[PDB]
C-alpha cells in the first residue's frame, strides 16, 4: 500500500526557515514524482512544484522560486521541502503528493506551519454577558499555540453553542464562543465556560454573571 | 499559466438532488503524450483533498459511482447523481498537463435551507479585561442563511475599520445555518473616551441592516 508520512505541525519563528518532510513507503522511491501543494487557512490550493528523487530533476512554480527548495534522502525514502525566511503569508498547510508517470497521485495528510515569535502562553478568559432566548459568551484571548478546548457547563450544555475558529493577531490567538439558552435558565441557573489549553496544561472556568 | 475557472462558486443542494459543477481552462490542456490530465478533488474541513476523478472521466478506486466526470478540450464537468451528506465540501479541479500545474478556485457544495436573518448580539468589554487594561467589543451574528454577510462597526456614529477581527463557522450540522463573530479591540484608554458602540449586520434577508448597540 502506497503511504506518505508527513512531519508534524511546525511552529516557526518569523524570518527563520523550516524543512518539512515527506516519507514514502509502498513503492520504488526513485520512480515516483513528489509534488508539494500549499493551502492557506480558508483558501484554495496552490501548486509549489515537482521533484523526481530518481534523477534530482525538479521544477518550481515561479511564484515560489525564492521561497521553496526541494531535496531528498534516498537512504530514507524521504523528500524535503525547505521554506526560507518565513512570513505570515507562509503560514499554511503543506501537502505532499506522489505519483508514477501517467498514474494517479496519492496525497499525504499535510503539515501545518504556523509563523509566530510567541512562547507557550495560556489564554485569558473573559465572560460575555448582555448589557425568550438569551445569548452568552466567552472571549478566549492571547494564547499560543493552538488548540484550546471550550465547553459549557462541563459539556452538559452542547446545543446552541458556537465556538468560532481562532484568529492569529500579534503572534497570539484569540477566539470566542457563544451559547444560547432559554431566558428562564439564565441568570437563574449557572452557566460557565470551561477552557482547556493542552500546551500550557491549564484549564480555567468562567461563570457568566449579569452585569 | 493555464487559468482554471470553476463555476458556480457555491452550489446549494438538497440531499438526493442532481449536482453539476463546471471547470473551464483558459487554453487546451492536452499533454504532448496525448493524455488530458484533469482531476477532480473533494476536500472537507481539516482533511487533505480526496481524489474523485482522474484523466477527465476515470473514477478513482473507492469512489462511489454517483460521481462522474466528462469533458474535452477546455470544457469539463463533474456530476453527482443523488447527493449525500458526505458529498458536502469544496470541490477543486486540477490540470496536470502544463507546468505550472494549476487548480480551480473551488466550488462549495452546501446544504440548502430556508433563508434566515442573523440573530445579532453585542457585548461590552468585561470588567476583568478592563482591569487588565484591554477593551474588546464582541458581536455575534448567529444562525443565518445563506452564508454571505457583512458587518460594520460604528463608534459614536463613526465607522471603524481598524482593530476588527472576524471569524466564521462551517455550516451547522443540525440546522444548516452559518454564524460569524466579529471582535473590535481597542486600548482601554480609547474605549472609555467614547459612548456608543454599534455593530451592523447586512444580509440578503433584509434591505436594512440589523443594528445592535450599547451605550457606556
Ligand atoms: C498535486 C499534483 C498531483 C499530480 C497531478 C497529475 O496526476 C500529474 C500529471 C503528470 C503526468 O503523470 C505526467 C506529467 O507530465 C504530468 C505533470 C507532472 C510532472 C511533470 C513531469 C515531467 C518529466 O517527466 O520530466
Amino acid at each position: 500500500k502506497v503511504q506518505l508520512q508527513q512531519s508534524g505541525a511546525e511552529l516557526v519563528k518569523p524570518g527563520a526557515s523550516v524543512k518539512l518532510s515527506c516519507k514514502a513507503s509502498g513503492y520504488t522511491f526513485t520512480e515516483y514524482f513528489i509534488h508539494w501543494v500549499k493551502q492557506r487557512s480558508g483558501q484554495g490550493l496552490e501548486w509549489i512544484g515537482w521533484f523526481y528523487p530518481g534523477s534530482g530533476s525538479l521544477n518550481y512554480n515561479g511564484k515560489f522560486k525564492d521561497k521553496a527548495t526541494f531535496t531528498a534522502d534516498k537512504s530514507s525514502s524521504t523528500v524535503y521541502l525547505e521554506l526560507s525566511r518565513l512570513t505570515s503569508e507562509d503560514s499554511a498547510v503543506y501537502f505532499c503528493a506522489s505519483h508514477a508517470y501517467d498514474k494517479e497521485p496519492y496525497w499525504g495528510q499535510g503539515t501545518l506551519v504556523t509563523v509566530s515569535a510567541a512562547k507557550t502562553t495560556p489564554p485569558s478568559v473573559y465572560p460575555l454577558a448582555p448589557g425568550s432566548m438569551v445569548t452568552l459568551g466567552c472571549l478566549v484571548k492571547g494564547y499560543f499555540p493552538e488548540p484550546v478546548t471550550v465547553t459549557w457547563n462541563s459539556g452538559s450544555l452542547s446545543s446552541g453553542v458556537h465556538t468560532f475558529p481562532a484568529v492569529l493577531q500579534s503572534d497570539l490567538y484569540t477566539l470566542s464562543s457563544s451559547v444560547t439558552v432559554p431566558s428562564s435558565t439564565w441568570p437563574s441557573e449557572t452557566v460557565t465556560c470551561n477552557v482547556a489549553h493542552p500546551a500550557s496544561s491549564t484549564k480555567v472556568d468562567k461563570k457568566i454573571v449579569p452585569r | 499559466d493555464v487559468l482554471m475557472t470553476q463555476t458556480p462558486l457555491s452550489l446549494p443542494v438538497s440531499l438526493g438532488d442532481q449536482a453539476s459543477i463546471s471547470c473551464r481552462s483558459s487554453q487546451s490542456i492536452v499533454h504532448s503524450n496525448g493524455n488530458t490530465y484533469l482531476e477532480w478533488y473533494l476536500q472537507k474541513p481539516g482533511q487533505s483533498p480526496k481524489l474523485l476523478i482522474y484523466k477527465v472521466s476515470n473514477r478513482f478506486s473507492g469512489v462511489p459511482d454517483r460521481f462522474s466526470g466528462s469533458g474535452s478540450g477546455t470544457d469539463f464537468t463533474l456530476k453527482i447523481n443523488r447527493v449525500e451528506a458526505e458529498d458536502l465540501g469544496i470541490y477543486y479541479c486540477l490540470q496536470g498537463s502544463h507546468v505550472p500545474l494549476t487548480f480551480g478556485a473551488g466550488t462549495t457544495l452546501e446544504l440548502k435551507r430556508a433563508d434566515a436573518a442573523p440573530t445579532v448580539s453585542i457585548f461590552p468589554p468585561s470588567s476583568e479585561q478592563l482591569t487588565s487594561g484591554g477593551a474588546s467589543v464582541v458581536c455575534f451574528l448567529n444562525n443565518f442563511y445563506p452564508k454571505d454577510i457583512n458587518v460594520k462597526w460604528k463608534i459614536d456614529g463613526s465607522e471603524r475599520q481598524n482593530g476588527v477581527l472576524n471569524s466564521w463557522t462551517d455550516q451547522d450540522s443540525k440546522d444548516s445555518t452559518y454564524s460569524m463573530s466579529s471582535t473590535l479591540t481597542l486600548t482601554k484608554d480609547e474605549y472609555e473616551r467614547h459612548n456608543s458602540y454599534t455593530c451592523e449586520a447586512t444580509h440578503k434577508t433584509s434591505t436594512s441592516p440589523i443594528v445592535k448597540s450599547f451605550n457606556r
